[PDB]
């Protein structure tokens, strides 16, 4: 179909290859436009657009600076990410290729090479397109290949010179021999190329796989070949099988998403009762303006329709912290300050190397402790002989429910040894293989499938599957519907202990994991390899892991983590991500449950006022509520708890299945948080409510207020929250004792020096003396102390009961 | 290279508590074991109380206090018999309250100028607009401005002990009913040398007012916006029906005998344009405050469904 002139003389795309996705000048509308088409970004926007517009409790500048502050930390991690590959762009490109032009040997960059041009790579240097060997200056034609960066081996590929070019040396190929190449259209498999040669003086040689010299691809044992630029950048095999990066989401940041949308349609209903009970109760004439509160004459003349939205937009903001948007600070900071725990290891550190692991990115920690799924590379990653613990590394991962296919570009002969070494095939472990020998082309492959499936493995069985036997079942896989090929394969894989997928190509790899990720359910799958050749099923994976060996650092910069061993993978999942995953999952629901504890008090004052937006607690305490009083004591917790110890937890791989499939964040787990907030809430409230119905709670006889009220039922609140923490906690070091007694001793100091004194800078001084005058009553200290116990009896209860049978 | 500290490689030194049932099942005893006792006590307490509320409204045709629904001259008195069944011998306390109040609207709540009542010169003529219904009358600032100042309650209720039939004064005092500290910091008077009419010099009483700030009581240390009356009406209350502190009765011979008694009031407060109704309290204390048996029965309750739980559970797990 294309067709090439050689030395482009009469008888396309250049070579420039994009891995980034932001320019510099188009890099903030896009990032803020993706940022803010996020549910959550979209509505806390909103919130602080409405704070500073039409009403709020306290300042709009807690509800729109730790906005501020994720999306900058967001935009700067992400194009910083840019950045670097922007920087591996202009390494790939930019680079010195010799160009002959015209009888003569002109010096260009890599992406000036235009399709049918002579290229003259030399020995040991790197292939700069998709070139048809047109002539090595031996007399056999013959050159010598290691496409190391295609298949992760580093055999000597033999290639075949075009015959009647073999003679063209001297940079005298422009000798008049021009020739018209007329090839297919680029494909993205590695072992499949048809086209001829039309060489004029016309002899039609027919070209094959044998004459292309693939984009990274090293010329070895061979001084100087010349060949034609056949297919360029974007177009070479090599970035046909590159794919590209995908936002990357962990299962605890998806549950976070369902979480919030609950909350903003019990949000939603807040408001809407309120302000559809406040307009019932204003109908009575004497409810609005019964003359000890009467309004201005603008609020009369306020249009009606006007004012109804007014007051729901108001109940919103004075309910809005149930949604916490000091939630999202908090994970970024944990999340930030955690990846020191992997980079700090020393359990990954290689001595040979001189060097640890690396953290490329904090937003997949908890996904290391969510894996269902190891795709695994072969030469370099399993093996050097085998690796050191490369066995022992796979019997974990079994036994801690794991499933680990292994994708390899080798040959199977060799890849099947070394699965049977690594144990990963049993001696009584029956092959069912789907190879290029078993497979007789036509369509074999269908009653292969079926007989396999249908009477085979629905009633000790290990699939191999060969690369050209997937571009079969995968190509041909949407003609039919009755008897799908891909549905048929995966069940067979999914039925069998293991599987192996050998002459696979970069793509062909991030396929497979596509099909596993798209399963009935979501199974967490993680890509572990060491080459170029395993950059695409990497980036498509849920967690990527590169490993710094022999073969660069194109897989190592590419990934999320990278550790030097293959046998460092076992800890990295087994302990990080168990301890990870557990970290956030607690803080997720503590965030919630501990503003839902807060508002709930306030959402049932408004039966009790005129429906009036009136705010049960006074703004300094709304402020810091959860910037001083309930902040540090989840932060340490998400930063250093145990629930299981490290040491056991590598002991132990069977503790891993504990908290697989996103248990800690399920409908019951949510439920259970989610109601004893509630039952805390209505505690709160209703046990300070019975409280005050008498004369006075003082001996003196003096009666106390609405903000003694507010302040009583905020001191239950923050004691209830924060010893229910204290009660999960079950690491406890001087950090954890400090965090948690710290923030309860300092709620009672600010309490006491922020009431106290006449401010200044106040125009009010609603809470002069309530928090000491509170305190100087015994049937308060009581209440308080009933109510705080009330509050954790359900919890108590719970450690009770499933601590025994 | 990498730096082993027990921090960095996860290893502090840490307390690991276990809790199980065999640990955490002997406080469901040792908290009912102390939350019965307490809530016997302090619902014994709550029973001792001596307390009496007399509605005065007048609402239904059959009351003394029905002329001052709607009468023709507006200072009308009326008197309502009461009788103390049994006597009060502490300390006696008199409270008036009030239902269907909303003390607590956000719009009420914040019709007030703190500033101005802490004695601020700048703030006593040029009152915040918060208290902007009430904020300026005739071109002039109101000196108490705001909503919860205009509306005090101004109603007079006198005691009278009947024996005879001749009736005998009850001696009432109005000092120490408000916080001491926001009598004696948060509520100041203007600067000024010795008149308290001249520090009220450019400023014009509330529009519900009969007589300026500083005619509120000839007692120079109770006079304008350190009236213990104004002061504990500034104080806004929690809920929609409240009650606040009037008079002290001193002890002294009970200080409330048992008999025939007078409650002479000068009806001044309209509460029946609204679904409201008028009260007054006369209650004795204790260390606990008035009476109130929700905390006795609740802590009562709560180490009663403790020690049943522990007991249920100890038999429970003595299976094994
Ligand atoms: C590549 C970069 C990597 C990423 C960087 C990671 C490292 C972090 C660097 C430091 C960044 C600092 C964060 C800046 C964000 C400011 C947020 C802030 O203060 O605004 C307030 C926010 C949000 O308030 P909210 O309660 O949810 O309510 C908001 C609601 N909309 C409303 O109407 O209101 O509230 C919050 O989001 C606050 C929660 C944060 C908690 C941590 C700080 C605690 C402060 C210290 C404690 C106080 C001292 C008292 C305790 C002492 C006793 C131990
Ligand atoms: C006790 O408190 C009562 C409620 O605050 C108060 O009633 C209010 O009295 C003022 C003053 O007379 C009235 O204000 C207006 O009254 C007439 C209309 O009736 C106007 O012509 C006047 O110019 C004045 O602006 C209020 O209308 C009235 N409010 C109610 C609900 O009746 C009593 O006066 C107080 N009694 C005292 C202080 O002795
Ligand atoms: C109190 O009211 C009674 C009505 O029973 C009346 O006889 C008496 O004179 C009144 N006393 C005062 C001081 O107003
Ligand atoms: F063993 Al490979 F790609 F297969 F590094």
């Amino acid at each position: 179909t294309r067709t090439v002139f050689v030395g482009n003389h009469p008888v396309f795309c250049d070579n420039r290859i994009v891995s980034s996705k932001y320019t510099l000048w188009n890099f903030l509308p896009k990032n803020l436009f993706e940022q803010f088409r996020r549910i959550a970004n979209f509505y806390f926007l909103i919130i602080f657009l409405v704070e500073v517009t039409v009403d709020t409790p306290t300042s709009p500048v807690t509800s729109g600076l730790p906005l501020f502050f994720v999306i900058t930390v967001t935009a700067i991690k992400q194009g910083y990410e840019d950045w670097l590959r922007h920087r591996a762009d202009n390494e790939v490109n930019k680079s010195t290729v010799y160009i002959i032009e015209n009888a003569k040997r002109v010096r260009k960059e890599s992406e000036k090479i235009k399709v049918g041009d002579v290229v003259e790579v030399q020995a040991d240097e790197t292939f700069p397109c998709d070139l048809i060997l047109l002539s090595s200056c031996t007399t056999d034609g013959t050159c010598y290949v290691t496409t190391a960066s295609l298949d992760g081996e580093s055999n000597c590929k033999t290639h075949y010179a075009v015959r009647d070019t073999i003679a063209l040396c001297t940079a005298e190929s422009i000798d008049t021999l021009r020739a018209a190449i007329e090839c297919e259209q680029p494909q993205p498999d590695l072992y499949k190329f048809v086209g001829r040669i039309n060489i004029y003086s016309a002899v039609a040689r027919s070209l094959g796989p044998e004459n292309l010299l693939l984009k990274g691809a090293t010329l070895k044992n061979t001084e100087k070949i010349y060949g034609v630029a056949v297919y360029t950048g974007m177009e070479t095999k090599m970035a046909l099988n590159y794919q590209g990066k995908s936002q990357k989401r962990s299962a605890v940041e998806k549950s976070i998403n369902a979480f919030l949308i609950v909350y903003l349609f019990i949000l939603l209903t807040k408001a809407a009762v309120c302000t559809t009970l406040k307009y019932v109760w204003q109908s009575t004439p004497y409810n609005d303006e019964p003359w000890y509160n009467q309004k201005t004459q603008k609020e009369r003349e306020t249009l009606k329709v006007l004012k109804m939205f007014t007051d729901f937009l108001s109940f919103m903001v004075l309910f809005n912290f149930i949604i916490p948007v000091s939630m999202y600070v908090t994970v970024e900071m944990q999340k930030f300050l955690g990846s020191f725990f992997i980079s700090w290891d020393k359990d990954f550190y290689d001595e040979e190397i001189n060097e640890g692991a690396l953290v490329n990115t904090s937003d997949l920690n908890e996904e290391l402790g969510q894996v269902d799924y190891v795709f695994t590379d072969k030469t370099g990653t399993l093996t050097e002989k085998l690796q050191d613990q490369a066995a022992e590394t796979i019997e974990a991962l079994h036994a801690a429910g794991l499933k680990v296919w292994v994708l390899t570009g080798d040959k199977m002969e060799t890849a099947k040894s070394t699965c049977y070494a690594c144990r990963l095939f049993q001696t009584n472990t029956e092959l069912l293989e789907l190879t290029t020998k078993t497979i007789e082309e036509s369509e074999r492959k269908e009653d292969r499938l079926h007989e396999l499936l249908i009477e085979y493995r629905k009633k000790e069985y290990g699939l191999i599957i060969d690369g050209s036997t997937l571009s079969l079942i995968l190509n041909s896989s949407q003609d039919s519907s009755s008897n799908n090929y891909k549905s048929i394969f995966l069940q067979i894989c999914m039925k069998c202990t293991a599987v192996l997928c050998c002459r696979m190509a970069p793509l062909q790899k991030a396929q497979i994991v596509r099909m596993v990720k798209n399963l009935k359910g979501s199974p967490i799958t993680l890509s572990i390899g060491d080459g170029a050749n395993d950059v695409s099923m990497i980036l498509e994976s849920h967690v990527g892991i590169g490993i710094k060996g022999k073969e660069g650092r194109q897989a190592a910069r590419n990934s999320d983590y990278s550790v030097p061993k293959f046998k460092h993978l076992k800890k990295l999942l087994l302990a990080h991500g168990h301890l990870y995953y557990v970290r956030i999952a607690h803080l997720v629901q503590y965030f919630f449950y501990k503003n839902l504890c807060f508002i709930l008090p306030q959402f049932l004052y408004q039966f009790f006022c005129g429906f009036s937006q009136q705010p049960l607690y006074d703004a300094a305490y709304l402020t810091m509520y959860n910037i001083c009083f309930t902040s540090l004591p989840i932060l340490a917790y998400s930063l250093l708890e145990q629930h299981i110890n490290i040491d056991t937890l590598t002991s132990d791989p069977r503790l891993y299945m504990k908290i697989s499939g996103n248990a800690m964040l399920q409908l019951g787990p949510f439920l259970y948080w989610t109601f004893l907030a509630a039952f805390e809430g209505t505690v709160f409230f209703f046990g300070t409510y019975f409280l005050f119905q008498t004369a006075s709670l003082e001996e003196n006889g003096k009666v106390y207020g609405n903000w003694t009220f507010g302040t009583i039922v905020f001191t239950v609140l923050v004691f209830t929250v924060t010893l229910k923490l204290a009660l999960d906690t079950r690491f406890w070091t001087w950090i954890n004792h400090f965090v948690i007694w710290g923030s309860l001793a300092f709620y009672v100091f600010f309490s006491f020096f922020w009431g106290g004194i006449i401010w200044p800078f106040l125009k009010q001084q609603r809470m002069y003396f309530v928090f000491a005058q509170m305190l100087s009553s015994v049937s308060t200290w009581l209440a308080i102390i009933l109510l705080i116990f009330i509050s954790l009896f359900p919890e108590i209860l719970l450690i009770v009961l499933k601590n025994v049978r | 290279r990498p730096d082993n500290t027990a921090f960095k490689q996860q290893r502090l030194p840490a307390w690991q508590p276990i809790l199980t049932a065999g640990t955490v099942l002997p406080i469901f005893f040792i908290i009912g074991l102390i939350f019965i006792p307490i809530g016997i006590g302090i619902f014994v307490t709550s029973n001792n109380i001596r307390e009496i509320e007399i509605d005065y409204t007048g609402t239904e045709p059959s009351s003394p206090c029905n002329k001052c629904l709607s009468p023709d001259v507006t200072p009308c008195f009326c008197t309502i018999n009461f009788t103390l069944e049994k006597s009060f011998e502490g300390n006696v306390f008199m409270y008036y309250g009030l239902s269907n109040f909303y003390q607590n609207h956000r719009r009420y709540v914040k019709s007030r100028d703190d500033s101005q009542l802490n004695g601020d010169s700048s703030a006593l003529l040029n009152p915040s607009k918060e208290c902007e219904p009430y904020r300026r009358n005739e071109d002039k600032p109101i000196a108490p401005c705001g909503a919860i100042m205009n509306s005090m309650f101004n109603d007079t209720l006198e005691l009278f002990l009947i024996g005879d039939s001749y009736p005998i004064p009850i001696a009432l005092k109005k000092k120490g009913i408000a916080w001491w500290t926001d009598k004696n910091v948060k509520f100041r008077n203007p600067p000024g040398g010795d008149n308290l009419e001249e520090r009220f010099k450019g400023t014009t009483k509330p529009v519900n007012w009969l007589k300026p700030v500083y005619m509120l009581d000839s007692d120079p240390d109770n006079n304008g916006f350190i009236n213990e009356d104004f002061i504990v009406w500034m104080r806004t209350a929690a809920l929609p029906t409240f009650r606040k502190l009037y008079r002290l009765i001193e002890r002294k011979h009970p200080t409330l005998p048992a008999g025939r008694y007078w409650l002479n009031v000068t009806y001044n407060y309209p509460v029946h344009y609204f679904d409201g109704r008028k009260r007054m309290i006369l209650s004795t204390i204790s260390w606990m405050g008035g009476k109130n048996p929700f905390l006795g029965i609740a802590y009562i309750a709560v180490g009663s469904i403790s020690f049943l739980l522990g007991v249920v559970l100890l038999v429970i797990n003595h299976k094994y």
